[PDB]
This record gives C-alpha cells, structure tokens and sequence, in this order.
RNA sequence: UAUUGGAGGUAGAGCACUGUUUGGACGAGGGGCCGGUUACCGAAUUCAGACAAACUCCGAAUGCCAAUUAAUUU
RNA sequence: CUGGGGCGGUCGCCUCCUAAAAGGUAACGGAGGCGCUCAAAGGUUCCCUCAGAAUGGUUGGAAAUCAUUCAUAGAGUGUAAA
RNA sequence: UCUGGUGACUAUAGCAAGGAGGUCACACCUGUUCCCAUGCCGAACACAGAAGUUAAGCUCCUUAGCGUCGAUGGUAGUCGAACUUACGUUCCGCUAGAGUAGAACGUUGCCAGGC
C-alpha cells in the first residue's frame, strides 16, 4: 500500500438539499418553503417572506408561481384563489 | 510555445478527446496551412521538433506561425509505485487538437517550399495531417 | 468644472427607494406629494390597480391664493383629507415622495391628519 | 451570372439534407428587400463557377421558378476537411 | 463685493461679447474654490495639522477639515484613514473677497515672473496649483509660522474648459 | 463658508498708499487708523506692497 | 472573551446570559432588558 | 403518455468577467544617454486569432417538480 | 481507515469543483478554511455612493491628501470559498 | 396627441449627436432674518421671495454612429433506435451558441388642469 505519500485535500462538507421545494401551480399550505437559498437566486413577491438564512415561504395558503422581475432576476408569488 | 507561464490549477482532469475542432479551422495570418485529420494530443515538445525543422529547412526565410499552444498539464506518477496515494506530478505540457484544427502556418515563401517544409513537419507529428492553402472564393 | 442639476432626479430615487416598502392598496391607499420650485401636490393611489382615487394641489383654483408655500401645504393636504372622506378613505400610508418629512411635505401630512385621515 | 435553383420544401430531415449534400448540389436560403425568405438548392459547380466568373461580390442572376432575382451572397459555409460547400445565404438588391 | 460689483457690470459686460451667447445666462461664473493644504507628512508629527488648521481658518474665514487617508500607503505611514492634509470651500461673497484678497497680494511675495502663473492647469479649467505660502498670511505674519506649504487651489467655473479659465484670468489676474 | 462654529471674518479696507486697494477682506481685525467710508471702517492692516506699484511686467 | 450572566438590579435574578471581551469592556456590562417576574424592563448588570 | 407552467447552468458554443495565450497596429514610462533622444522593455489602447473541472454575456437534448386537466393501465 | 500489513497521513464541522443543468452521489480525488470575532462590525430612523484611469499637479517613492469627466461595479461586505 | 404627476412592461424603453421650445405648469434665480441646516459650505437641506432668463437640467422632434433586440436556413450537441469497438456509423424526433437579413430613437394605465 504505497508508503508516505500523502495527500492535504481530503475533506468536504455536507451538503444542504437547497434549490426548489414547491412548484408552478400546487398548492402550497402556509409556511411552505419553496426555494432554499443563498443570497437572492430569487426574491420574495407577493405573499412571500425571506427567512433569516434567505429561505423563501409562503405568507398564506394558495397557488404558487415563478415569475420574472425585470431583466436577470425572478421572484416568486402566492395567490390564494382555491 | 512550449509551457504556459503560469496556471491557475497545475493538477487538472485530463481532456476530451471526442468530437470535432471548436475553431482555428481556417488560415488567418499565413498563405498555406498544415491541418490534422485524426485527433491525438501534442506534448509541447514535438511542436518545438516541427518549427526547428521547418526554420531551418526554410534557412531564415518566409515567416511561421504555430497555432496550437499547449495549455494543458499532464501527470504521471513516480516509477513503482502502487495505486493510490494522491495524483501525480507533472510530466508535461499538452494541447488536444481535434480533426480540421489549423495547426502552422506559412508564408513569404513558395508554395513547393512551404510544402516541402510542412510535410517535414508531418513526420515529427503523431497525427496525420494534410496541406491547404488561405482559403478564398 | 462640475455641472448643476434639477433636484428631481434625485428626489426620485429617494421615492422609490420609500416605495419599496409603500404601496397602497385598496383599504389603505398611498398619499403622494410633488413639490415643485413653486407649487405642492397630492394624490391618493391604490398601487395593486394603478388608480387614482383623489388628488389636491397648490395650483388648484380652489386653494390657489397668496401665502408662504408651507401656509398653501396646509391648505393642500387640507383639501386632499376632505375628498378622500367623501370617497370612504380613512387610513392612508404616506409616501414622502423623496423629500424629507420637514416644512411643506410635513405641513401637508400634519394638516391631513388633523382633518381626519387616520396615518 | 445567371444561377439556378431548386425550392426547398418542408421538413427536409438530416438524412434527406447529407444525401442532398453528398450529390454535386447544396441548399440555400434568399431573403433582403424584394422578397420573402425563400429555401432553395442550387448545385454546387455552377455557384463555383459563377463566384469565379464574378467573385465575391457580384448582382447575380438567381433562378427560382420563372422569376429571376438579382442577388449578390451574404455569406457562405464550407467544411474544411472533406473539401465541400455546405450552405450559402443570399440577400436581393433590387 | 468688489469683484461682485466687477462681475455683473464689467465681466458680465465684457465676457459677454468676448464670445457670442445667445442668452445672459450662458455666461461664465465663478462657482467656488477648494483650497485642500494638500499632505504633509505628520505621521510622526500631529502638531502640523492644527497649524495648518491655524492657517486656512486664518487666511479664509473657515477652518480646514481633515480629510483622512482613503487607502492605506506604503512609503510614508499613511494607515487607512491618517488625518492628513485639509479641505476648504468658498462658495458665496468669500470667494470674491477672498480672491481679490489673492490678486491684489499676488505681486509682492510671490515673485512671478509672469505676476502670479502660467499653463498649470489639469486641461479642463482648474488651477492644481501650489504655492510655497509666500503670498498667503499678508495678514498674519511669516513671524508666527513654522512650515513652507501650498495648496491644491482650483477654479469651479460654469466655463467649460481651460481656455475659457484663461478669460476669466482677465478677470484682474494674470494669464 | 463653512458655517456654523465659523471663525470671524470681515471685509476690511486694505487702504494701503498703493493704490488704496482697499477691496480685500481677511481676519485682520486690527486698530481702523483710517476710518473711512468710501472703503471699509476696519484696519488698513495692508500699510506698504508692490501690488499696485512695482510689477515685473508692468513696473 | 468570557460567558456573562446577567442579572436583574431589583428583582435580583440571573435571567439572560451573553459575551463580552474582557480587555474592550472590562467594566461589568450593564444594559436594560425584560425581568420576567416584574412584568416590566429593568437594568442587569453583569453581576 | 399527450398537453401546459416552472427551478436549474451539463453537452455545445463563446471570450463580456477571472484568467491562459499567437501574430499585427499604435503612442508612450524606468531606461540605452545627458528629463532625456533611439532601441526597447513594463504595461496603457486597439485589430485578427485561440484554450479552461474548479471562466461564463449565452445555452440545449433529456431528466426532475407540479397542474384547470385528458386518454390507457393497475 | 489503509489497493496486504507495517511507516507516513487521516478522523468532527463549513465552502468549492469532480457531480453527468432538481435533489443526492465515492476514492489515501483536485483546492481552501473553523474550534472565533462584534457593546458596535447588533436594532431602528435619516442621509451618502465605489475601485481604477487619464486630461495633474504643493508633496509627487509612481499613485500618500487634494481636483475633474468616465467609471456596472472592475470596489467594499470582520474572516475560507461560493 | 400635447402638459405635469403617478406606475406597467426583458434597454424595440438606453447613450451620443443635431435641432427646437419655454404657454405660465417645469427648472433657473434674490438672499439667510425667520424653523432648519451641514464630523466640514444657504453647496445641498430647509426657508422667505420671484425682479432676471432659457442657457442648461427638463420637454418635444430627427438620426441607427452607439445600445439593445433578432428570425428563416443551417451547423454543433443530444433523447430513443439499429449497427457496432470505431478518438465511431446510420435513422428519427428535439434543436442551440455564434453569425447574417432585419425590428428598433418605445408602448401604456389612472388622475388633474389642456386643446
């Protein structure tokens, strides 16, 4: 098996399961998160909060739609017709 | 056109060689032109073999331009030694060329010269190649 | 050399940057001000329909009169607190437009308030 | 200066364009002022032939159906390897 | 106000014509002057600072505000944020009786061989200067000062570039 | 003018025996020796220069 | 940099805990906070 | 599966960013010298070229999540 | 643990790439950080916009500060990376 | 469609340039005594006033230099299939990026005086 060779790269994290949770056109239940993130890949519309660790849920129970904001960025919406 | 000078990463995955050349297809500088056919690397060290030949078969004549530059590092491990243990260190540097991947370039010198010079180049070069001239029309 | 500029374009950056958080919707609407080098205007605005529900300004031949620009804003908020009753509004969210709440926009807020806008 | 052409119809797939391409033709497209985007093929000699006739730039003579279009190339594409014309673009003057 | 009083009945009268404006208001006026001390190397002193305070808030009627160092600089000990050098504006009547001040001082001390300068400039119409304070302080002597410092004087002008700074150097100066 | 906690200033009558120059301002509040009105009631604190008098141009 | 227990000047109960560095503040650090069993804000020093 | 709606940045391309690079313009800094000239050399600025797992102005195929909903199955 | 043991290295957390455009994904694979710090580098209210570049100059090691038009942030964000 | 607020849209909306215009609205302006005002200016901010003037900001009109947008045709790639061991081949959907023609010096909602 070799002998001293030894290598100063053999580490990592564990991953967080970010990215989508909900999407276009089920209805999500209050409180739902939709969209774990870092940052702002996408930013709170209407009926949208922004947790502390920049998680975005729903303010109220409804539908759920991804939309743009102007020219690179989206944001996301909940309306409540159900 | 030997080594890149310096480089972000030394120790990087080895490159693709499946498809065809993303560009350099066409003469640009010179009048005639030496493309490849088959696609293996090149080392840094037979293209530094082909442009001696070819300069000093020309006697200081008409100019030369390279148009492969090996970017690529490549590793090998030390002899005898088992698998494992982290990567290699760096044997040297390559550049992938890719079927119809322009790789010299000539001109200020006739044309039986220039192909003259560039089949000498051919042999000092693990791929096959085939002589064109500025394309036009 | 440096170039003078009107201070409009200032002032709305600062409006927007108020707007982020007002908007006014259909129960609380938003109270605009645009103070002009001689002149103060207001509008009431629901902002999910885009519709104007009341406006009052210095120019208005109904408040327009001879006094100190700060005595007119109270004239203009005044008038804005009386047609917004009529229409049914009564609280509102004031936007400072970009001004800073002091002399005319204040005087124009403060008089709305004493004639009946809840804000 | 006096080229003709074929039209091109619908949804010619990659095996009909490459056996097209493998016979002594190639397809093209026409657009500019005086007319609408036409898709048509022309055969390749007779192009190599007027271009040199003419050369780079020249108001040629384009044959679709029974009206003859003055045309001058756009631009082109070839494959090095291979030596072959692959498609031409054509711009009317009019 | 003596140049103020020289601006609209003889700068506005002769400028005017000097060049063609179709209206009054396309003339140019003088806006304000910044008269930074410039740096001087109080890294190991701090006393030179309230000195210079002393002038400027001397010789103008205002006090020079410290503008500390931007980025950190090597050479010298400049650390992020080192109070050196100073910064003045003289924006309303000050700047007229001040910059008469400054021409009818202008001769004696400096010894100019032109009277008081020539092309320096930066190309767009503002003076980067430098004196060696040798005009300044006619007021206050040379007797109760330390050091030999100069400005970075410039001219803020609705004129456009220096060319036009140079007649508005007629205004009592010297081109 | 800086204003606020500004220190005082004055425009003074530079009355110096060149020229009277006497349109200059500074914070030399001295003793007005001439106290004149068609210039400042304040210090001819300017009392001898070449300003006005003595120029490597125009001398 | 040390743990601190705060604790209310009236009521005298130990009800928050927090940090401070001991050479920036070495003074007990005081500052106004909720005692629970005076329903009201009073000062906690870090007694 | 058919039809809508959407998250994401791979293949491919591209050089707009971080870099890596081959020729050609163009003026200029320490400096050949007396601050210098001229060569250059360190870049500024361009035009044409290219390279990339830890580059991206771009960006598929397909997978995935879900639907006012259909049709076939279980 | 270990491309047989031994020797050398490693062991828990965070970031990146490998990772095949949801998520996840291994090797003694390729790169780095953490075992803190901040009574303001927290809360809120009101204000303000940056690095560099030349047209440049009292200094001018060049660029310290000061000036002026462009600066898509090329700057800053307590720290590694995203 | 004028004019001024206000806000809806991926800069087809922007920059630069040339040219108008001040219809009483808009900025410019006179000053600091007045609340206020600025680590440091009546600079700004605030304020009292409107005697000067459109010069600039603003507005409207031109122009594609500049910005952005941008097909068709194609090519690269690839889902599924059939060959196959080739740095592969074939068929069938889908279909870029780049480039070329071109669009484009905005569309638009409510309100108030306009005409």
């Amino acid at each position: 098996k070799k002998g001293v060779s030894s290598t100063k790269n053999g580490r990592d994290s564990e991953s967080k399961r970010l990215g989508a949770k909900r999407a276009d056109g089920q209805f999500v239940t209050g409180g739902s998160i939709l969209y774990r993130q870092r940052g702002t890949k996408i930013y709170p519309g209407e009926n949208v909060g922004r947790g502390g660790d920049d998680t975005l849920f729903a303010k109220i129970d409804g539908v759920v739609k991804f939309e743009r904001k102007g020219r690179d960025k989206k944001q996301v919406s909940v309306y409540a017709v159900a | 056109m030997l080594l890149p000078k310096r480089v972000k990463y030394r120790r990087q995955h080895r490159p693709k060689t499946t498809g065809r050349s993303k560009g350099g297809n066409y003469v640009t500088f010179g009048e005639f032109g030496l493309q490849a056919t088959t696609t293996s690397w090149i080392t840094s060290r037979q293209i530094e073999s082909a442009r001696i030949a070819m300069t000093r078969y020309m006697k200081r004549g008409g100019k030369v331009w390279i148009k492969i530059f090996p970017h690529t590092p490549y590793t090998k491990k030390p002899l005898e030694v088992r698998m494992g243990a982290g990567k290699g260190a760096v044997e040297g540097w390559i550049a992938v060329v890719k079927p119809g991947r322009i790789l010299f370039e000539v001109a200020g010198v006739s044309e039986e010269v220039a192909r003259e010079a560039l089949r000498l180049a051919s042999h000092k070069l693990p791929v096959k190649t085939k002589f064109v001239k500025r394309e036009e029309l | 050399m440096i170039s003078k500029i009107d201070k409009n374009k200032v002032r709305l950056k600062r409006h927007a940057r108020v707007r982020t958080n007002l908007s006014g919707t259909a129960e609380k609407p938003r109270l605009n001000v645009y103070r002009s080098n001689k002149h103060i205007y207001a509008q009431i605005i629901d902002d999910n329909k885009g519709v104007t529900l009341a406006q009052a300004s210095s120019k208005d031949s109904d408040i327009a009169t001879t006094a100190t620009k700060v005595e007119l804003a109270t004239k203009v908020g005044e008038a804005i607190a009386k047609k917004a009753a009529d229409k049914g509004i009564k609280e509102i969210v004031f936007d400072r437009g970009g001004y800073l709440y002091h002399g005319r926009v204040k005087a124009l807020a403060e008089a709305a308030r004493e004639s009946g806008l809840e804000f | 200066a006096s080229l003709k052409s074929i039209i091109r119809q619908g949804k010619q797939t990659r095996s009909d364009l490459k056996q097209l391409r493998k016979s002594g033709k190639v397809p093209a497209v026409v657009y500019g002022y005086g007319t609408k985007n036409v898709s048509v093929k022309v055969d390749e000699v007779e192009f190599i032939k007027v271009i040199r006739e003419v050369g780079r730039n020249g108001v040629i003579e384009l044959g679709v159906g029974s009206k003859t279009i003055k045309v001058m190339v756009a631009d082109y594409q070839f494959d090095p390897l291979k030596n072959q014309i692959t498609h031409i673009d054509f711009l009317a003057i009019n | 106000n003596r140049l103020k009083e020289k601006f609209n009945t003889e700068v506005t009268e002769n400028l005017m014509k000097k060049f063609n404006y179709s209206s009054v208001m396309e003339v140019p006026k003088i806006d304000k002057i910044v008269v930074n001390m410039g740096v001087g190397d109080a890294v190991q002193n701090s006393k030179v600072l309230d000195n210079a305070v002393e002038e400027l808030e001397l010789i103008t009627g205002q006090k020079p505000l410290v503008t500390k160092a931007k980025k950190s600089i090597a050479t010298f000990r400049l650390r992020e944020g080192m109070p050196i050098g100073a910064k003045v504006t003289l924006r309303g009547e000050r700047m007229y009786e001040f910059l008469d001040k400054l021409i009818s001082v202008s001769l004696p001390r400096v010894r100019d061989f032109q009277g008081v300068s020539k092309k320096a400039f930066d190309g767009r119409g503002n003076y980067t200067l430098g004196v060696k304070e040798q005009l300044i302080f006619p007021e206050i002597d040379y007797d109760k000062v330390s050091k030999v410092r100069g400005m970075d004087i410039v001219i803020v002008t609705t004129a456009n570039t220096d060319e036009e700074a140079r007649e508005l150097l007629a205004n009592f100066g010297m081109p | 003018m800086k204003q606020g906690i500004h220190p005082e200033y004055h425009q003074v009558i530079f009355l110096d025996t060149t020229t009277n120059f006497k349109f200059l301002s500074g914070s030399t509040k001295t003793s007005s020796e001439m106290m004149e009105w068609e210039d400042g009631k304040e210090y001819p604190v300017i009392r001898l220069d070449i300003s006005s008098d003595s120029h490597p141009f125009y001398t | 940099r040390v743990n601190v227990t705060l604790a209310c000047t009236e009521c005298g109960d130990r009800n928050y805990i927090t940090t401070k560095n001991k050479r920036n503040n070495p003074e007990r650090i005081e500052m106004k906070k909720y005692c629970p069993r005076l329903n009201k804000y009073t000062l906690h020093r870090e007694t």
